[PDB]
């Protein structure tokens, strides 16, 4: 697995592969690892499938539940804290096998400079968290390779579409080294999924733009 | 005097509802319209519950806001236990009838409230918007066109028995509403308005703010 | 005044039943027929319980719908503990008599309801369909032909004391029913109808919808 | 007599509030001003709750001091559970309305208190300072300009209905206040004064001590 | 064990063997491993027999219970979630020995395209689930062999009867390699069971059509 | 009659206080002086609480001795949880007002007591000694000079309103006290005397025994 | 009528005390003497508590015997928690006053008892023997010389007001006692006698049997 | 990690690095390890990040909470006791991995001599505490090197600005020997954070004066 998050001038992009493995045996080829938690938050999740899906599903409910009750969405700080608590609330389980680590990406509609309202928060098996402020972050079996490729390719980030290609390229680089990550399947037509967040909200990046972007990378490296 | 006792409870509650302000909900082209007179900027009488279901109440605030919270709590849990699509607001009407029913018996003083739970078909789907009224004593009924509650209802409900345009417009039903409201009494852009917009993809709720509201509001 | 106390309870309950709408169940060739006047589209007074047993009640909705759920809860559990074939509806009549019995004593205000539990023989088997009536005070009796409850029963029950065709048809018994119902009063395809179809393999319950209903309904 | 019972509770509480001293809060240029007559040096009627939200109450001390603590308890936990920025004082007003609401029903004797929760925009931000009044029976309202409580309010509140300078100064609003307070009756630097200074970075609360107060105080 | 599920134009078919083994010792030759959970849901169950039977039995009660209570069947999404919870609620037992994995097949009477209303949902020991969308899935000691045969034979799926033969053939292929799966017993006249679901509902496939289909496979491979 | 009920409680308590003996505390040069008429040798009405805080009460012994113990309990734990320096007796006054407050509501019969909590500055420090009076109903006030309680207070309190020497001596304030006490009525070295000696290093409490007392006592 | 209610309780209890037999304790040279008229051979009104402290009570047996046991229970635990030497009977008087206090409020019917706790200096030590009287309402007082309880006290207590020999002998004080007891009325070697023998090493209790008693008893 | 605290005539200074490591793998470069707990208290925290962050966060709330309730700040003795309690309350977790040791620095506005009102309180995994009275103290993987350097350079401490340089220098000396401490990043422009407390209160030392002081040390050692 590799989930990756980028900060660009407008906002943020998060994208993750769709491999699901069990041993060294491919058991999934179309997993949706990146979720739109609310209007301005995307959350990606790595590790134990059953927990990952449940984290996302549950988290989303929590956020929208606060909103319906208090009448206002949580602060971004609030949103972070809740996710962190949830992660710590799993440390017991994690210790036994049921490990699952989230990556948070969001646009803070209350940041001073609306061109730096993009946020990337990484999470700690124990419920710790660091607001990244370095533009890029990854989680998962291949996050090491992504981060390192994404290190070099980061200067090229100019805008949404610009960042998105670097994202997909890192995930391509991850799959190239981490047999548990899984690159683009042309033979089957399956491609990494992504989400973009700017002042207007969070939107699922259509696979068209991704599939295209992917073939670009494949050709140029080919 | 068990029987006479229940009569006093009913009385106490029913008076409280009278002295409270008025709230109205009605079915229109786009879904369901919520209109209530509310001078307060923050203390709201109309709220979202779940995706396609909505809440509105007249009476003692602290009491109905409590029930409101409970509803949101019930729906959100129910949704997570099964699926989002399994919450009905027909359900919530039950829950409310159950709760208010208990309260009218167990609690020292009965709740001085009257509730309205409204549902409007999921996005693609087309279904006749539904309205439920739950009274203080736990009684529950479903009007097919409009629901009135709080203060003197007769003049407000009567005005609607005629002015109700079956398939009105958002701006037309709002006009019909605020007018019908004035009948039991003013009615300026200093009140509370929200809709269940059946055309919305997921969360079928929307508050109508100040400036946007005027562009729809009725001349008195 | 413990004795006089119980008389006020009975009174309160019995009035509530009177002011509520009317519900009728009766035995016919295919099994058991459930017909009740109900304007609402969702708030149903007649429901399935288990495989071959069925529920119908008149009175305060939130109260009987509660008992309804309890029945379903009891039956499903009992079935899983032993076997599906070990649930009787005679059992459910007991359980309801027990519950309503306690309620009439323990709860501050007694339930304003009257219940009907109906069973009809398993698929292949042939057995005389069974009808149970449980009253608000926990009393239980089993009519062999038909059961009336809610509102003024005398005119409705009287009409049946003659109109009841022992081995009627589905369209005949429904005709007999809706007619006998009008006697205590209209009666349009805007009410609630369902049957215990003894001919069904497993789940002997079936609601009769709108269009299909008309093809059976009585001219007034 | 459930209905008549509620009226005695109301009466008892309302009297207690009257025989108690007077407290006033109002909106001014710098945020919100808290002024209350209090001969005691330590038993304070006005307190901080959270960052930008503040507490003031009139009535039986031990009772409102209790609620005060509860508020501080709620706010601090809430803040820790979520973020500091998610505490609203609109929230606290509800909690108080909820608590006082329950008390007025469940507790043998109702609380002899009247509360004021006030919020004023975060540092950089600019927003209309907010004032909430919670009564003994759990009722809650939000005045936009000023709130009066304790003793005879009419003369104190009336004086403000005119003397209220929309965007007054700290020394001007204090002048306006202490004057309006004397209308319902002295008023020496022997009372209790504090402000919600919107200009403060984080903790928007400040008590105005003895010597510093003089430099703003009104001549009688 | 092998339980197999196929998606065809009309709907879905699920079929599973009837072997029950204990060690390397045949202790069952006629086990019913596939169940009609409700009118549009079939559920097959692998692993520990005591638990498999109880899952099926209990699950069906739950679905019917919701229906009788709320007056309407659960969403397919709902049905999926409940089975998942149940499976999670067994993780403890699973850990010790009492492991049991279900396969869900159903027809969603609410799908946009009624020709794609066939569903196959696979389940994870920790309560995770993946809606398959690849047309076929298997569970059990021989699922590996089934899936792989059924990979090749999938193009042949045209309709109900067409799919059903591929099912039966995969189960034949499984028993060919997995000694714990058990093929068709001609000497005894015992054959894999199956269930079909289309817009009309879920129906037990009569053994006649199966026994027939089986002999066809036997002779052609013979 | 909730309102009338509370008046009976007040009455019962108030009378008990009256029929009880008299207790006086006042501020003097050295700190605070505790003087109460008590014929008993062991059953004391004045006690230490924490380092610089002291207890004195009039009324039904078993009742106030209970509160006394509770105080000591509270203070000791509070000190251990934080620091000795963090206990204030303003704190204890609250706790007592809270306790007596609950009692006057929850307990069948209200406590027939009246309390005094007194604090006097830490060793090196110089601060104006503080006196708190907690009544049976949970009301709390802080006199700046002297506190009277038990029996008829008017003539005892009146005598002090004049004889109170702001910065008296130990032997002078004792004189002033025992004299003022006799006004509401003898007064021999057969009573109870103790002081909060602000000059002591840590535990600012000291009982004045028999022989040492005489050397300071007033001629009648 | 909370006030009037407590008067009935007092009445009920005080009458029960009256119709009960009489018990007397007094201080003498050797320590403390316990004398009570008791025809019963086994049902004793006088008992040991701890090393140097003793119990005696008049009234409804089952009630005081209960308190007796509680005392022994308290004393023994306290002793084991700290040291034997830390038990005071002043302590036991408190506990008894506390218990009977609660009972007089919480229990439906108050205890019909009156208690006497007596302590007498440890072996080598010499200290003025102490006597405590606890009444049914939880009131507690300490007589310095003698305590009377049960039946009509005036004639029995009055006889002592004179016959009390400050430092009497065991045989003298017994003489004085039995005589003073007959004044409220016979008095043969068929009653109950025990002493707190200050001269004893550890357990300062001793019952005076039948034959040994005669050699001390008073001629009538 | 290394957090360091110094006592100078006016008051106290505390400063700590920003490295966060995981194995021998840098996973943080700008962690804020020193917090202003209230007006006169700064608290620094070493060890497990999730706990450290949470100690600080929680502790500050406790202090402020007492204040709002009782109307007066806790005694300094009080403040120490509370922190100590909190640390003991973590012994269980510490035993398993979640270990976190705080360093307290404050100005006691009630000290006899307002020139000795500076306090340094070090803490013990079991909830023990020793008021340092030796002018300097350190906690963390490099605290040993710091303390030792800071032993020599302590005479140099004359005033605020004077002490602050010694602090920064010891943190430089720590990173010189403890690979888990991390010195100043000129290439990235990241420097140790600090706080100063005197009669006026506690204030964040601006990075300017630190960055400056840092390059001074770098050049002189260079
Ligand atoms: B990946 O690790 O993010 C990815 C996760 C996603 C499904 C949310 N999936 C995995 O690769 C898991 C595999 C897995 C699994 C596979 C098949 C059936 C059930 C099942 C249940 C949980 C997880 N494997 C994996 O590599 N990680 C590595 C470290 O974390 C735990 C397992
Ligand atoms: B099959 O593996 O799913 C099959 C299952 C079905 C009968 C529900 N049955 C098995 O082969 C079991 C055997 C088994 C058993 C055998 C004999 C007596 C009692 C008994 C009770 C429970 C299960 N064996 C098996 O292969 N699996 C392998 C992995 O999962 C656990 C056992
Ligand atoms: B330091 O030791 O004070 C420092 C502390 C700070 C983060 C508050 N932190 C560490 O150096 C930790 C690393 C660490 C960590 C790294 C990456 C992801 C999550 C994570 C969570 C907790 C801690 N490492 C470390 O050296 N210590 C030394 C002994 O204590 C525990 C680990």
């Amino acid at each position: 697995t590799t989930i990756v998050a980028l900060k660009y001038p407008g906002g943020v992009v998060m994208a993750g592969d769709r491999r699901s493995t069990q041993g060294n045996m491919i058991s999934g080829r179309d997993v949706r690892k990146v979720y739109i938690t609310d209007d301005y938050t995307a959350t990606g999740i790595a590790g134990t499938a059953a927990v990952a899906v449940e984290f996302a599903r549950l988290y989303a409910v929590e956020l929208e539940h606060y909103e319906k009750l208090e009448g206002v969405p949580l602060t971004f700080a609030g949103k972070i804290n809740r996710l962190a608590i949830m992660v710590r609330g799993n440390l017991a389980a994690a210790m036994q096998g049921l490990l699952a680590l989230p990556l948070l990406a969001g646009y803070d509609i209350h940041a001073s400079d609306p061109q730096s309202a993009g946020r990337i928060v990484s999470f700690d098996a124990a419920g710790g968290w660091n607001i990244e402020e370095e533009g890029y972050q990854a989680v998962g079996s291949g996050s090491l390779f992504a981060k390192s490729s994404m290190k070099k390719l980061y200067s090229q980030v100019t805008d949404g579409d610009s960042g998105l290609r670097v994202a997909v390229e890192a995930l391509y680089d991850a799959a190239d080294d981490d047999s548990a990550t899984g690159g683009p399947d042309l033979v089957r037509g399956i491609f990494p999924t992504a989400v973009i967040i700017d002042a207007d909200g969070a939107v699922d990046v259509p696979e068209s733009r991704i599939a295209e972007l992917a073939r670009a990378i494949i050709e140029s490296r080919s | 005097s068990p029987e006479q006792a229940m009569r006093e409870r009913s009385e106490l509650a029913r008076k409280g509802i009278a002295r409270a302000k008025s709230v109205v909900a009605l079915a229109y082209a786009g879904g369901v319209l919520f209109v209530a007179e509310n001078p307060s900027r923050s203390l709201q009488k109309i709220s979202e519950l779940y995706d396609r279901v909505g809440f509105a109440a007249a009476g003692k605030f602290n009491e109905f806001d409590n029930l409101r919270r409970g509803g949101i709590q019930f729906a959100d849990t129910r949704g997570y236990a099964y699926d989002r699509r399994d919450v009905t607001g027909r359900q919530l009407a039950n829950v409310y009838a159950q709760t208010l029913g208990t309260i009218f018996t167990e609690q020292a003083k009965p709740y001085e409230v009257e509730l309205c739970v409204a549902e409007v078909a999921h996005y693609g789907e087309t279904k006749r918007p539904e309205l439920y009224r739950i009274t203080y004593d736990g009684s529950i009924a479903d009007e097919p066109h409009f629901v009135v509650m709080g203060g003197t209802t007769e003049p407000i409900a009567n005005a609607l028995k005629e002015s109700y345009a079956e398939n009105a417009s958002l701006t037309d039903a709002l006009r019909i509403a605020v007018a019908a409201l004035r009948a039991g009494s003013l009615g300026v852009a200093s009140l509370e308005v929200a809709v269940l917009d059946a055309n919305r993809p997921r969360r079928a709720f929307r508050r109508i703010t100040g400036s946007a509201l005027q562009a729809l509001l009725v001349d008195q």
